[PDB]
RNA sequence: UUUUA
């Protein structure tokens, strides 16, 4: 299963986004799409530093300025399953 | 265009290259293409304000390029 | 893909790959692609103490993006053919 | 645009860029390469070494951003600087 | 008449090449191409580093485009 | 308020020029392209960092590292 | 290609200097990949220490190398 | 908008 293939089965789930300076956001992933520009709601965004936290009601991340992105293995489970 | 207009204008004259590093190159410009690749003539380097080379003829790759100015 | 059928004439001889965060990697080439990417066995990595990390890799794959050099012995067949393909390439395309 | 930013008009939004910098404003306008033009724009400066932010800022005024260097938009309604959650 | 025409006939001259990370090449020109990937031969790096300078030399030396600033031809 | 149409209706008048650096460009909007790289003249130059400034008589920017354009120039 | 590698563990160093070590599942043409069982390992010249990570999609033009393990 | 910025 490719990996935006995942991204795209992980829509309404939590997921963490860190960014290419370090950044982390933390919520549930509304949209994405093939550029991995991301969507998402209730959010905890993170300075690099782990020093400043900030709530965000949603989100807009250009998909490239994304470091990586951490799913719940329960999410990869349950998408390879359907 | 605009862009393509002004660099037509300054072919074969005198400009100031900067880089995005901020290194300068002051030289006739000879010509470019659609990637700003620039061929410069007689062509002066500065870091800071310090003179560093010179080259008689230089191919700069045109994503360093922050702006080309008319001297 | 003049840099493509270079690399895939030393295909089974040894190179060091010098990456952008300043790494050198010296191995076998196994494989390359129209990117550039590069599959290296039996590899050694230079001052290897200052990347512990890499003690216990064989096999590697490096993406295309992050290689700064690619070095390897002269050979004049080589440079010959390599000077030729690129002049052929010119006067073709 | 998976960012419906018709629901954004006329509500203040923060921007950031690649590089760091971060602004303020309310969306005015916008187009399908979300370059944006916002109004009473404020610009929160950073430190020049750490790259932090100040808490100081500029006005800018009526401004056109480059959907290029955007990296993050988001809503000011709802958002609060908040302790370790 | 375009620029690469300055690389084209520089084919088989030593040329001299700044490259991003405060590092220049000076090698014979083998072989090129549109990204300004090249091949080097007999090739000398001048590492700066702040102040002092490191020099290398490489029998052949594949040199990626990307990194590249300034190509210049022999005088 | 389509944002391209905002800056071609600054050609004539000031502009002032945002980078992601540290470093802002002022002056009169001459024209600009697709990718909204832009020819400038009668030009300030600004280091953001040293307060260093700049005059250039004309010049085409590079779209690649601007943030911002704002019609009207600088205070 | 990458397929040489799925199912098998790997470290993967990313650009800005992290090492994670896991099971690649899947990768892209860009080397976007996707891991699984990933933990991220910290070190401080030849010692380290592990944190349990889960599962990641690396977005390819971050990764550095990706070493059989 | 990821392997030629």
């Amino acid at each position: 299963m490719l990996p935006l293939t995942l991204l795209n089965a992980t829509q309404g789930r939590p997921i963490l986004v860190e960014l290419k300076n370090g950044e982390t956001f933390n919520g549930h992933l509304e949209n994405c799409d093939n550029y991995m520009n991301l969507t998402l709601r209730e959010v905890i965004r993170t300075m690099p530093d782990g020093d400043k936290f900030f709530r965000l009601p949603e989100c807009y991340i250009r998909g490239n300025n994304i470091k990586y992105l951490r799913i719940q293995d329960e999410v990869l489970s349950q998408v390879a399953k359907q | 265009s605009s862009p393509n207009e002004f660099l037509n204008k300054v072919i074969g004259k005198k400009v100031l290259i900067r880089l995005s590093s901020g290194v300068d190159y002051k030289g006739i410009l000879s010509c470019l293409d659609g990637y700003m690749n620039l061929a410069l003539e007689r062509t002066e380097e500065y870091v800071n304000g310090k003179k560093t080379n010179v080259y008689g003829d230089a191919f700069i790759r045109g994503n360093n390029v922050l702006y080309v100015s008319a001297l | 893909m003049l840099f493509y059928s270079f690399f895939k004439t030393l295909i089974d001889t040894e190179v060091t790959v010098e990456l952008k965060n300043d790494m050198s990697i010296r191995g076998i080439l196994k494989s390359v692609d129209q990117f550039l990417n590069v599959k290296l066995e039996n590899i050694s990595v230079v001052d290897a103490s200052k990347y512990p990390h890499m003690a216990a890799v064989k096999d590697l794959f490096i993406r295309g993006s992050v290689v700064r050099y690619v070095h390897m012995s002269s050979a004049y067949v080589d440079t010959i053919l390599l000077a030729d393909a690129c002049r052929r390439d010119l006067a073709n395309n | 645009s998976i960012l419906d930013l018709s629901r954004y008009q006329d509500q203040r939004i923060q921007a950031t860029f690649t590089g760091g910098r971060q602004i303020t404003g309310i969306l005015k306008g916008f187009d399908q390469l979300m370059n944006l033009v916002l109004d009473d724009v404020e610009e929160q400066l950073r430190n020049p070494e750490d790259g932090k932010l100040t808490g100081a800022i500029r006005k800018l005024g009526l401004v056109v951003v480059r959907g290029t260097t955007l990296v993050l938009i988001a809503p000011m309604d709802g958002s609060e600087e908040i302790p370790n959650p | 008449a375009e620029p690469l025409d300055l690389v084209r006939l520089s084919l088989d001259e030593i040329v001299y090449v700044k490259l991003r990370g405060d590092r220049e090449l000076n090698g014979r020109l083998h072989a090129y191409d549109e990204h300004l990937n090249m091949v080097l031969g007999d090739a000398e790096e001048i590492v700066t580093i702040f102040l002092k300078t490191i020099r290398k030399h490489y029998e052949m030396l594949f040199v990626r485009g990307d990194s590249v600033i300034l190509i210049a031809p022999p005088r | 308020i389509l944002p391209l149409e905002l800056i071609d209706k600054c050609i004539g008048s000031n502009l002032w020029v945002i980078m992601k650096s540290e470093r802002e460009f002022a002056g009169t909007l001459v024209g600009f392209d697709d990718y909204v790289n832009i020819v400038l003249k009668d030009v300030t130059e600004y280091d953001t960092v040293t307060g260093v400034t700049e005059k250039h008589s004309e010049m085409l920017l590079n779209g690649n590292g601007m943030c911002m354009l704002i019609p009207g120039g600088k205070p | 290609s990458l397929v040489d590698y799925v199912d098998r563990k790997v470290i993967v160093v990313l650009r800005d200097g992290k090492k994670l070590i896991g099971i690649l599942r899947s990768f892209d043409q860009f080397a976007n990949l996707m891991l699984q069982y990933t933990i991220e390992r910290i070190y401080v010249d030849d010692m380290y220490g592990d944190i349990d990570r889960g599962v990641y999609i690396v977005r390819g033009e971050n990764v550095v190398l990706l070493g059989e393990l």
